[PDB]
């Protein structure tokens, strides 16, 4: 597959997919998966082996995971923090009890460092 | 002519080098205060030093004040978090510490619906237009 | 009746092209190879290994000044040789480890632009340069020492893009022998004592 | 040049109905390999290097030979918008030094029988042309800014703040 | 009288200012902050702890008559007189030229022909003195805002002090909003670009031999990997003009604008599309809410293309001819 006019563009980008949710990122972007990751800690780099698509102005590269060979895309994980609490109140319509359901639900946060053509 | 307009650049933490967000952890204690119980236990523990080792670029310092228990922590943006770990035991005051140094900073927020991305990098594609269209409309 | 006048100034019309291209020698841009294996010779740049294209050679001559930069420019290049110069001055100071020699007098003077110029006038590299005079009669008054620096900077700056920075390096080491720039600098400094 | 297949971004959905909807296109899917997809949109504040014309580009850099920033429009059918007269037929250097010198002596004697205009009229050239050769009295110009000050004070509120508006638009529009 | 506590405190003083000038490398080994500082930037391990310390440390030699009044304004009891030949002034010079050439030479190599005005914007925005101090915050090299005879009374020992930075700092600067305006000495924020200055003329003077571009590198994974849209820094007085003598001095056909599409004539908002042709190659797109909008529009755009052009790193370093003049 002739994959020059994605190797002399400046201006690239990419839809990895986590999980098979698709993140479409350029390089200095910050990703934010909604959980915990538990493999990488903090400060750890991912390598992505899972790109749906990389794309410049006018030509894309696509595939079922295209080869790591072709491409380096890699993220490091700067932060694991939560969203912001909330208390969204449970209740019936003639009943005096209410169930407060919390939810504090928890981030992962990636920043797309390199994203190249290999 | 040309005229150059002022402007700063902006930081991207992790793109070239990864500065650690969590800078400064302090334990805080006291020796009276049954709240204060399984902090204690925890700074007797060997588990601080052991924290300290995996964690060398951030540092912690141990006072010894006379209300509930705490963990403040500094981060590189500047805020600071602050967990009261009133009578809890040895784990979990173990488990908020590591919480504390997971997190970067930030304030909490609430994010909308599949709000992901964050970026400030002009679209690669440019921004569709009427008139540059594939598809003329009818 | 297509007057492309050539006197002195008229404030409007557009002049002759071959009126405004010759330099204060009196070459013509247009003519000019030997002038610039000359200029070579003069630098010493085989020896050091410094492949350099005519071209270059030539922007590195020519200033702002000259045909209202239409022809290749100078200044973008001189800014850079600028930056690294005072780098490598600085450098220079350092290893002749300590850091009580840079805020100095003699540094500022081997910085100087002043002394650049008279290291080129000593090169006999003046001739060469394409710029235009002021006022044809009245020497440095015409802000001629300035644009030798720039030259010299420009230069530097042209060996630079050339040659990743180790290159650049050595011709200035090179050029800054105490058994041979430096020695302008000492002279320049003992004047300043002096007044 | 490359024979690479050209696809529109494509929706599962009515692309006519429902373009907006991101989750059509999350569920299209096609065959891996290179696509052409041409940008649907103009390259006016980009920078990228599929925008820049090959002309602006060195004579060396690989992107010269191939062929995406694309010519699509032709400049036979557009029409010449908001230019001057020499673009449409040539400049000229007919006018000499006397005639200019001539022309400079009208303008400092007397600027309202002699305007520009007028000037530009006589000797077959541009009215910027002749600023540009001549100052007039400076006691005209004067005359001028201060009648251009009374017009000003004229303004009703919502008039200036209007101008000024336009004045920032007209700034905006130069940044790109 | 049991115990002289003056006595005591001037002895600790006198430490104190011994320490400094010493800058001891056990001393430095012992501080916490300045351990943590080099674990978190991954700083070369030539890179001594006492070097650390110096890079902090500015140049405070006597202390002014500005003191003297209080009641004026400034107060000075933090800090305490430095060592004329341990100070971080050579340092911060060495790292400010480093800053200079490399930041410089990279933008070049990004964008040839970039107005040289524009260029020096850039080369600010990448490293003016606000940014360095945000960075130094960032970094986390706090500053010494507690007296000496506070420190005293608390009986911290010296290692802290070390670790943190030290300048001639106005305690009680910005009390009920006065603000005693002097020289660019007693700024925090000029301490702070120093003090980032001296940490890269530090990393210079240990890795000159051993790996030379390993300063570089520092420098591009900390100040050059920050984002700027180059695209945000310009602005054009009458570009057409411009762009017409930048054909000129090309060899390309005079630019004309031309329109390519149009709608909404006769209305608040219309959109109206026109290129500046030269022959047929399209020189720069333009839109707009009018038709002179439209074509000043164009002529920036091929402005910006011709500028920022960004060639790639297997093409021959191109340089340019300079800037367009008229
Ligand atoms: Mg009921
Ligand atoms: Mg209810
Ligand atoms: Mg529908």
């Amino acid at each position: 597959t002739d994959t020059t006019p994605l190797k002399l563009s400046n201006e690239l980008y990419a839809i990895f997919k986590i999980h098979n949710r698709p993140y479409l990122v350029t390089e200095g972007d910050r990703v934010i998966l909604p959980f915990k990751l538990k493999q990488a800690e903090v400060g750890d780099i991912l390598n992505m082996t899972d790109v749906t698509t990389l794309g410049s102005r006018n030509y894309k590269l696509v595939g079922h995971p295209i080869n790591t060979s072709l491409y380096t895309l890699k993220a490091t994980v700067v932060g694991k923090t939560k969203r912001a609490f909330q208390t969204r109140e449970v209740t019936k319509r003639r009943n005096r009890r209410v169930r407060h359901a919390k939810s504090k639900g928890d981030l992962t946060i990636l920043r797309i460092s390199e994203l190249s053509m290999n | 002519v040309v005229k150059a307009i002022a402007r700063n650049s902006i930081g991207r933490n992790g793109v070239g080098a990864f500065v650690f967000p969590c800078r400064k952890i302090t334990l805080q204690f006291c020796n009276w205060g049954g709240s204060s119980e399984g902090m204690r236990k925890f700074l007797t523990s060997k588990r601080l030093d052991k924290w300290g080792q995996e964690f060398p670029w951030i540092q912690f310092e141990v006072m010894r004040k006379s209300g509930h228990p705490l963990l403040r922590a500094e981060y590189t943006n500047g805020r600071e978090k602050v967990i009261c770990v009133r009578n809890l035991n040895i784990d979990n005051v173990e488990n908020k510490l590591k919480l504390l140094k997971d997190s970067d900073g930030d304030i909490l927020r609430r994010r909308t619906k599949n709000d992901n991305v964050e970026s400030l990098n002009s679209s690669v594609r440019g921004i569709w237009s009427p008139l540059h269209a594939a598809k003329r409309h009818r | 009746v297509i007057y492309l006048h050539k006197g002195p100034r008229i404030n409007g019309l557009r002049r002759d092209p071959e009126s405004y291209l010759r330099n204060p020698s009196g070459v013509l841009f247009t003519e000019v190879k030997e002038c610039q294996d000359k200029v070579r010779s003069i630098l010493q740049l085989p020896k050091y290994g410094i492949n350099l294209s005519n071209e270059l050679i030539l922007q590195c001559l020519t200033h702002k000044s000259f045909a209202h930069g239409s022809k290749p420019y100078n200044e973008k290049l001189n800014l850079l040789g600028a930056q690294f110069l005072k780098l490598q001055t600085c450098i220079h100071s350092l290893k002749n480890l300590q850091f009580s020699n840079l805020g100095t007098k003699f540094a500022k003077e081997l910085t100087s632009k002043n002394t650049a110029c008279t290291f080129v006038k000593l090169h006999n590299l003046g001739p060469f340069i394409f710029w235009k005079m002021r006022d044809p009669i009245k020497g440095h008054i015409n802000g001629e020492t300035t644009i030798f620096a720039s030259v010299l900077n420009a230069f530097i700056g042209a060996i630079l893009s050339t040659n990743g920075s180790e290159k650049a390096a050595k011709f200035i080491q090179g050029s800054l022998l105490d058994k041979e720039h430096s020695l302008v600098n000492i002279a320049n400094e003992n004047v300043a004592s002096a007044k | 040049q490359f024979g690479f297949p050209k696809t529109q971004v494509t929706t599962i959905y009515n692309k006519t109905k429902s373009a907006s909807n991101y989750k059509g296109y999350l569920k299209h899917r096609d065959a891996p390999g290179m696509y052409y997809q041409p940008s649907e949109s103009i390259a006016t504040g980009s920078v990228n290097s599929e925008t820049i014309p090959r002309s602006f580009m060195a004579a060396s850099d690989p992107r010269r030979g191939l062929d995406m920033p694309v010519q699509s429009t032709k400049a036979k059918q557009c029409p010449n918008v908001l230019v001057g007269k020499s673009t449409v037929n040539g400049k000229t250097y007919h006018l000499g030094p006397q005639e200019i010198d001539e022309i400079r002596k009208l303008r400092l004697d007397n600027p309202q029988k002699y305007t520009r205009k007028f000037l530009a009229a006589k000797y077959g050239i541009s009215p910027l042309f002749v600023s540009m050769v001549s100052k007039p009295s400076e006691q005209h110009v004067q005359i001028m800014e201060s009648r251009l000050q009374e017009i000003q004070s004229r303004w009703k509120e919502k008039r200036r703040i209007a101008r000024e508006d336009r004045k920032r638009r007209k700034l905006l529009w130069y940044q790109a | 009288l049991p115990e002289s506590e003056l006595a005591k405190y001037k002895e600790y003083y006198q430490g104190l200012k011994s320490t400094v000038n010493e800058i001891p490398e056990s001393v430095a080994s012992k501080s916490p902050s300045l351990r943590t500082l080099h674990k978190r930037l991954q700083l070369p391990n030539e890179l001594t702890y006492s070097t650390l310390s110096r890079c902090l440390t500015c140049p405070s030699a006597k202390l002014p008559d500005k003191i003297n009044n209080p009641t004026k304004g400034a107060a000075f009891v933090n800090t305490v007189p430095t060592n004329k030949y341990l100070d971080n002034h050579g340092l911060n010079i060495m790292g400010k030229n480093l800053l200079s050439y490399h930041v410089t030479k990279s933008i070049i190599q990004k964008y040839p022909r970039l107005p040289t005005v524009v260029l020096n914007a850039a080369v600010n925005a990448y490293i003016s003195e606000a940014v360095l101090a945000h960075i130094a915050k960032y970094w986390g090299i706090e500053v010494e805002t507690t007296s000496v005879l506070s420190r005293y009374l608390k009986m911290e020992p010296f290692e802290f002090t070390l670790g943190r930075l030290k300048f001639f700092n106005n305690s009680l600067n910005s009390k009920d909003g006065i603000e005693l305006i002097t020289g660019k000495n007693f700024s925090e924020t000029s301490a702070l670009a120093m003090s980032v200055r001296s940490i890269i003329a530090a990393i210079w003077a240990v890795t000159e031999q051993k790996d030379s571009q390993a300063v570089y590198r520092f420098i591009d994974d900390h100040i050059m990997s920050r984002k700027l849209d180059i695209t945000k820094m310009f602005q054009f007085e009458q570009p057409t003009r411009e762009l017409a003598m930048l054909c000129r001095r090309e060899g390309l056909e005079k630019p004309v604008s031309k329109l390519v599409a149009e709608s909404g004539r006769l209305s608040k908002s219309p959109v109206f599309i026109v290129h500046v042709f030269s022959g047929e190659e399209t020189l720069g797109e333009g839109y707009g809410s009018s038709l002179k909008e439209a074509k000043a529009r164009a002529a920036t755009d091929a402005l910006m293309k011709w500028y920022c052009y960004e060639p790639l790193a297997q093409q021959e370093p191109v340089i340019d001819p300079g800037t367009v003049v008229v």
